[PDB]
């Protein structure tokens, strides 16, 4: 048993009726002094280390050649000038086991935390020494954390893509289905999660060019995609993860849901394919009034109207579809479908729930397209256009497939540094750089949408950690007040930075002129409502920091009208799974699942108290399962009103909660404006 | 939470010796060396002798002390498989490969063998020590049973699987694979019954039961190493058999809800080739807030 | 001279209730009067209790005390059938025909029914009185087991057979006929083992054993009469069932090698109507032609 | 019960100790006059019929527009002048259930046998009235039978392709694997059977861009292809059929074979994918000497030598691969592998066995490529070049994927009419037309190879029927003498027709000048050895029909050298499954399985005596299971020496014979020059 593992295990040994939280500092110190400093390759000078890394196929010479070695040396000086110390053993362990650069035999350590941060900053700045130093200060202060792909792979020769979330539209054709399988395998090969919209595919028992009842439906494509993701398993390193989305009004919705039942047949069940259900307001209205609903065969609708069923507004088109004799449908019970959804989420956590009209009532790019589905993590909500992949000899009609770049603000560190504006703008610049430098050669729609939309996702994390370390309960109205003010400021400065980038480059995103940013409809609630804190305690948290006012929002609206907006999408709160340990932060804006995290690595068990947990703030670190999910919905809806994309919203349920309770949580989330629901986690 | 599921898996795995024709094994048996034939005979007798204890005592004694009608039924089914199916299958394999006099001599030898006897009597001793209404003594016997089902058989199973993976003695190897598949589920099931008892105990009592299980495993493991060298050195396989024992010891521990004891090792590829919370309806007013 | 043929017969009779689809009885069940459904549920519940104890206790305990691996294999197989197949089949029938509350109520009814408790007390008492190496206590338990197999089940079997013979509840009836086919061979087999022990005794001891058997039969019989009246008076069949149980009492005595005790009577004719390629290695000469 | 199937069941009622074979004539007469004439749509004149069929999307207008209606009327008169009568109930039943055109609701019958034959003939002739009449005479006499795709779809609007056998080479890349899946689904959608070569794919545990043990092997691609073929099943009426081929020296050969074991797990076993094994002479030599063979990792060989393993000569490079340290190899026992092959064929009929050096020692186009795999029916043996499908933005290097049009001569009717030359030439013309009118616009390599190679397959059937109806035992030397003479004559006239077509069109097949036809080496055994019948009984069978001598073959060799050949491949003997009933012929050149064949169609049981079966030739119709497989191998090898492609050779095994007997049959087939072995059928 390692000495640091023993020291970390002494946290649970209760001395004087309290956990020994101070043992984790001893644990991390022992971990470093006994393992990391021993296994860290040291070089006489930074020049020798850099030469070894570039020449041994560890780094990329292209981005490092943009600086004189003096500038790189000063950047590394800035990283090491902070004397950053990992507060807990788990932070250092997670970094040096997941993100630190190791030798080709994975025996020694080439990169410390400062080296990784310096390389990421030098890649972000793209030749600017002052910008690189600013990125170094931002990341070594741990105010901004680039996503796991960006943080892990930036500046590495043998790297995967810096983007890991992709959203593909699948057209109703064998050519398009085969192309979707190919692109899914190519993107999973790069290490990215792939989400596929299956709503355009015609249901089971539909006609294929005069041969009726010949289509296997969305479940055959589901099996194809599941095997494609199983094959493209990231070189046998990490299991290939993909998601499939289907509209709740699709005829195959029940077959779609039956793929996740525990009793599912092996010719129906899918293993590596997550499922998400898209629910328009029409379905919730039908279930509310207990009227019997209809699911429609998409190809009949396409033949009758020339438009896909998911391309049309179900609120206005549902009655026309039902009254159309040439549109084929079967009766369903919407309440029974809702209960089936809740039962499936209780049993397996699936499907994801995307409230279509909650997303699109505040969507800023409805002119480009409505948001029809989400990503594998249920936070990316962007307009997509389906591609028409024709025969081999013909020319394909390339659409827009969603792929956004992820980054997370550390709410605790941004708040303690009083640097919401600077951190938000620098994170926007880094995400923009990642977007520009991303070129995917086997997903033409993804590449086209990356070049045109220039969408980024700037998330946040350590919300519960910041609140509990400041004596604020997560469910308290003061917590929602802080979330309101903080994310209003984040949105303000992200919009300002996007407009500044548009002014600097003289270009906006494609089809910006039709957006609500161009017409000013986006800024209505910001030029009409004041989002300053309503509590003196919360207003004191923002001391020394200018909270944007209504006049500031009017000035921003005028600036955006004059100069445009560079990013179609800017903010999305991803789960931030493994980077939260490195940042000593609670995951995303979700509340903590456990106060102290018990995990086993190898044959030794490890203990991870939540960051900042102590005796004084023990009960402010309320576990998510002990919380009222209605108040968590209230918090996420408070945040969601300032996030243009969605938020990964996990439901934390007790074992005593019934199907009716899960349905009530889902319906209250729909009522409160929640766009997506990620997971149903039961204790 | 588990007995009806195991009931289903057990009964759907039902099989009979007569289903596999054995005579075609003589076409590969005749080509083995004396040491190979000797090791095979000795291994087979070892498995036979241990499985008889499980049929006559191990399963019936556990069925007797476990409470619950459905558990008693599953346990009865497992005891039936030992006595009615497995025992007849081992006898059939023997009668096919050796003449009567050779069978009697091999069983005389294995009956006197120090390493086979040590493990057989250690297991039987724990079954004999179960006391009425004492769940601690029952747990100890369940641990012994899991160790037999999921661990002790495998120094023996190695050889038939080794031949089976090479295309030799395929009929008897198929039989052994069916037997092994039954013992695997027996070990998992009895393991769950042991964990149920373990979870009803205090923290101090749990630590004491863990020490018991590890101590017992150690005694059996050290004897398995000697048993292994005694049988497999003459055919040069002992190193690989030892890896297989440790791998199966880890499975046995996991069946008892314990951590693996031994580091992960790769196994001989030839042997590898051989091997609802509560539904409640929405009653309206849940759509209004 | 007989165990091997009983072994073969028992294993060839192996079945599971799931082999029989029961939804076909749904309508003929729906059509029965409330009195008829009540008697039917209770009858099968009484059978379930008997098989529960025969599987949990009776067959395993007799297996423990009878010498010989083949005799033990037959008895173990019979034990498995009792609780893993027979007792469970009744739940398959209940779950098809009846709502959960009616099922719950009938199992509560077995616990409080005085005749069913008395017969269980008497039979299980004799099973638990068996003393190791004491052949007389074993004989007494085997007599009790034959009386359970060949006599006591029949107050229950009457009603499913009575319906089967009229073309009603024929899927449930098919299950019951399979159960009855098993019990008939179980009663014969245990009867032969009992006769073995009886035949070892002095004439004086034999005379006492006959007294035991006849006294026990009469005591069980008198209780069964009251049980029969309690169940069948509401459907008008008590006298008919009584004739049937006397008929089967004589069969139980005969299974024990004793003369019939009750006079012959005409039984309801409805109830009578209710009754791989071989692997050969390649040679060197196979590659030249 | 239907009257016709009641009459057909009176065959088995033995009257006076004999089967009532004449009942089948009464059975078919009743079938017609009680079902067919009643359910046949009859029009006032042929003009109304043709107008009705063209207008209602039953026929194609383009091919019928090349003839004036007087010419079409003359063709239909020629078809009906023969007054063809089906000799058995099964012939007419199979035709009117599988190939006869029916109304859109599958209610009535639009086409008779004469109508279908006339339409196929007018399609073949392509505007020529006399050629259409010649085709009508050829098919109404049943001398030549177009394959099921051609006969079923010739001249129909809503039709599949006229080719159903496709062979695909898969390169060792994810782009090529995705393209293989796409092309397999596209061709299965067209109704064709697709065979794929998986030998170029690197084995399990190979590196994917310097990360080791990353490749899932050929079994992952096998699962992908199996699900692709399950998806593209054409309503499931005829589920997607695929074949995978692996060289026996591939490292994944054991896992490739384990996909067909009965005890295979659901994560390994493939169900809709047939498997074939390509065995070079090196493997047979290694097994013969009982030496230690080695299977190789294809990627190591490709990295070391720059060529794929299956593109290299194993008989000359096996020792170099073994001695090369940079090539990764695994030790195997070749005799154990042979025994495993025999056991797998006994238990499942798989794999197909291709003797690679038997194919390539007589292959005429080794300059283009060696034959590396066969088709799903294990008789197409043509040169293929793998394609290089690149990224979306890059151009693809299109190779040559095999596909040939099938057509069978009826040996009995051809020999009765003494029309080997005319039938062979007309069938060659029809197959050439089918090749020219085929355009696969989603399989680029199939299209390119169809345009370049112009390969056709002209098979034969009713060999056993002809021999049994002429008092010749299938195993007798006289039968092999007849097969030798007949198929030498077929080869002579097919080569003559190919040379005449090349002379008329002024073009040969691509890379003809490097072929053995151009060098004249192909004709060596024909200009040196006389193939006239050696038995007086056989010589009388060819009386009235000129048998080409050595002088005739020398003249043909000069003609080919001076004019070239139009088809790279001309002759392949396919199984000819269902068209054998319509033609009242035994299936292919294989011996019959049952003298009287009992089948159940729906809830009706009907019996099919072999064509011409009686008491005078009962014992000449010896069942395939009762005869020596060595003599059947001798017969197939006698036929194979005149066939440029392979012959679908099914092995008929009794239950008594062991795996050693199957291995002996395989080794004798390899010794006797058998190119492929199709199935191990056991009774
Ligand atoms: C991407 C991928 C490839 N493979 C296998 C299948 C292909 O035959 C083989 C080649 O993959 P490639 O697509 O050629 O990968 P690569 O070009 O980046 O690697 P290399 O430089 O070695 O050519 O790898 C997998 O098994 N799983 C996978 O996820
Ligand atoms: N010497 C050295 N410095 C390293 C290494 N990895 C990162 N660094 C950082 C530490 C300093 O901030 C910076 C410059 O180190 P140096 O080259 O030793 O500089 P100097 O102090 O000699 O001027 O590089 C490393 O491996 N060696
Ligand atoms: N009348 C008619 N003839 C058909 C039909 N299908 C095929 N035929 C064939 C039969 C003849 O050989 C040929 C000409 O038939 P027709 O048009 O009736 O001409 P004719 O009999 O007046 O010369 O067409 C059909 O449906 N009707
Ligand atoms: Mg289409
Ligand atoms: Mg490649
Ligand atoms: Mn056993
Ligand atoms: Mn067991
Ligand atoms: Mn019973
Ligand atoms: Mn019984």
């Amino acid at each position: 048993v390692p000495k640091w593992i023993q020291l970390n295990n002494e946290i649970m040994i209760q001395k004087d009726g309290k956990f020994q939280f101070d043992k984790d500092k001893e644990a991390v110190h022992s971990y470093f002094v006994d393992y990391i400093n021993q296994n860290t390759v040291f070089f006489h000078n930074l020049k020798e280390k850099l030469d070894y890394l570039v020449e041994n196929q560890y780094y990329e010479e292209e981005f490092l050649s943009l600086y004189s070695f003096e500038d790189i040396k000063e950047v590394f000086k800035t990283a090491y000038a902070k004397k950053f110390r990992f507060p807990s053993f788990m932070s250092a362990f997670k970094f040096y086991n997941d993100y630190a650069l190791k030798t080709n035999d994975k025996k020694k350590i080439l990169e410390r935390y400062e080296d990784r941060i310096s390389i990421v900053a030098l890649f972000f700045a793209n030749g600017d020494t002052e910008k690189a130093k600013e990125y170094v200060n931002l990341m070594i202060n741990q105010e901004y954390q680039p996503s796991t792909p960006t943080f892990l792979n930036a500046g590495r020769k043998r790297r995967g893509e810096l983007v890991s979330c992709f959203l593909l539209e699948v057209n109703d054709s064998l050519n398009d289905i085969s192309r979707a399988i190919d692109i899914s395998m190519q993107l999973s090969k790069l290490g990215g999660g792939v989400s596929l919209n299956l709503s355009k595919l015609r249901a089971k028992g539909e006609a294929i060019k005069d041969v009726e009842n010949a289509t296997k439906g969305v479940v055959g494509v589901m099996k194809l995609l599941d095997n494609a993701f199983r094959y493209a398993d990231q070189m046998g390193q990490r299991q290939g993860s993909g998601a499939a989305y289907l509209n709740i009004f699709h005829r195959d919705i029940n077959d779609f849901l039956d793929t996740k039942k525990i009793s599912a047949d092996e010719d129906v069940r899918v293993k590596t394919l997550s499922i998400g259900v898209v629910i328009p307001d029409k379905f919730v209205e039908l279930a509310r009034e207990d009227k019997a609903a209809y699911v429609f065969y998409p190809h009949t609708i396409y033949k009758e109207y020339g438009q896909h069923m998911d391309e049309m507004d179900m609120n206005e088109m549902y009655d026309k579809f039902v009254d159309n004799p040439r549109v084929k449908k079967e009766k369903i019970n919407p309440r029974k479908l809702l209960e089936k959804l809740a039962m499936l989420r209780s049993e397996s956590g699936y499907p994801y729930i995307m409230f279509q009209d909650n997303v699109n009532k505040v969507h800023a790019n409805n002119h480009i397209s409505k948001v029809k589905f989400s990503n594998l993590c249920s936070e990316v909500l962007q307009a997509s256009q389906v591609s028409s992949y024709t025969d081999y000899d013909e020319e394909d009609e390339i659409g827009l497939d969603i792929s956004c770049n992820l980054g997370s603000l550390n709410i605790l560190n941004v708040m303690e540094h009083k640097s919401i504006e600077k951190t938000v703008k620098l994170a926007t610049d880094s995400l923009t750089h990642v977007s520009e430098t991303t070129d995917i050669r086997n997903a033409p729609a993804v590449r086209r949408a990356n070049k045109a939309m220039k969408s980024i996702g700037l998330g946040a994390m350590n919300l519960h950690g910041y609140l509990a370390q400041n004596g604020i309960a997560y469910e308290s109205p003061e917590a929602r007040d802080f979330a309101n003010t903080f994310f209003m400021m984040v949105n303000f400065y992200s919009i300002q930075r996007s407009a500044e980038i548009a002014k600097e480059k003289g270009e906006t995103f494609d089809q910006y002129e039709g957006s609500t940013y161009a017409t000013g409809e986006y800024f209505d609630k910001y030029v009409s409502t004041d989002f300053s804190p309503k509590y003196e305690k919360i207003a004191n948290l923002f001391e020394g920091m200018h909270i944007p006012t209504t006049e500031d929002w009017k000035k921003l609206k005028a600036f955006v009208a004059e100069h445009g907006m560079y990013h179609s999408y800017r903010l999305c709160i991803a789960p931030t799974g493994s980077i939260s340990y490195v940042q000593s932060s609670t995951a995303s804006v979700m509340p903590i699942m456990e106060r102290i995290e018990e995990r086993t690595y190898g044959n030794s068990k490890t203990y991870y108290p939540m960051p900042g947990l102590a005796s004084n703030n023990w009960f402010f670190y309320k576990e998510a399962y002990d919380m009222d999910m209605f108040k968590v919905v209230d918090m996420i809806a408070t945040i969601q009103q300032h996030i243009d994309q969605g938020i990964s919203f996990t439901l934390f349920l007790k074992d005593t909660m019934t199907t009716r309770d899960l349905n009530r949580i889902d319906l209250y989330a729909h009522h409160r404006g929640i766009k997506t629901i990620y997971y149903a986690r039961t204790k | 939470d588990f007995t009806q599921m195991f009931y289903n898996q057990n009964v759907k795995q039902f099989w009979l010796p007569e289903e596999i024709a054995l005579n075609g094994d003589l076409l590969t048996w005749k080509y083995l060396g004396k040491n190979e034939q000797d090791t095979y005979m000795k291994v087979l007798a070892g498995l036979t002798l241990l499985d008889t204890e499980q049929g006559n005592t191990g399963m019936p004694i556990v069925a007797e002390h476990v409470d619950g009608h459905q558990r008693k039924a599953v346990l009865n089914f497992m005891a039936m498989m030992e006595n009615a199916v497995h025992a007849k299958s081992y006898s059939n394999i023997f009668m096919t490969l050796a003449p009567t006099e050779t069978i009697n001599e091999v069983f005389e030898w294995v009956k006197q063998n120090k390493y086979l006897q040590k493990k057989a009597q250690m297991i039987v001793g724990l079954y004999k020590a179960i006391q009425k209404d004492d769940e601690i003594s029952l747990f100890k016997a369940m641990v012994a049973s899991v160790y037999l089902e999921s661990f002790l058989f495998y120094s023996g199973f190695y050889y038939p699987l080794y031949f089976y993976g090479q295309g030799k003695l395929m009929q008897s190897g198929e039989i052994i694979n069916l037997i092994l598949r039954d013992e695997a589920i027996h070990g998992v099931y009895v393991g769950l019954l042991a964990q149920e008892i373990y979870n009803k105990q205090t923290e101090e009592k749990k630590a004491e039961l863990r020490e018991f299980a590890i101590d017992l495993l150690n005694q059996l493991y050290e004897n398995e190493l000697e048993y292994t060298e005694d049988l497999y050195d003459q055919v040069g396989l002992s190193h690989d058999v030892k890896k297989f024992i440790r791998y199966n010891a880890n499975k046995a521990l996991m069946n008892l809800g314990f951590d693996p004891y031994f580091e992960e090792e790769d196994i001989n590829p030839i042997v590898l080739n051989g091997l609802k919370a509560t539904v409640e309806p929405l009653k309206d007013d849940d759509f209004y807030f």
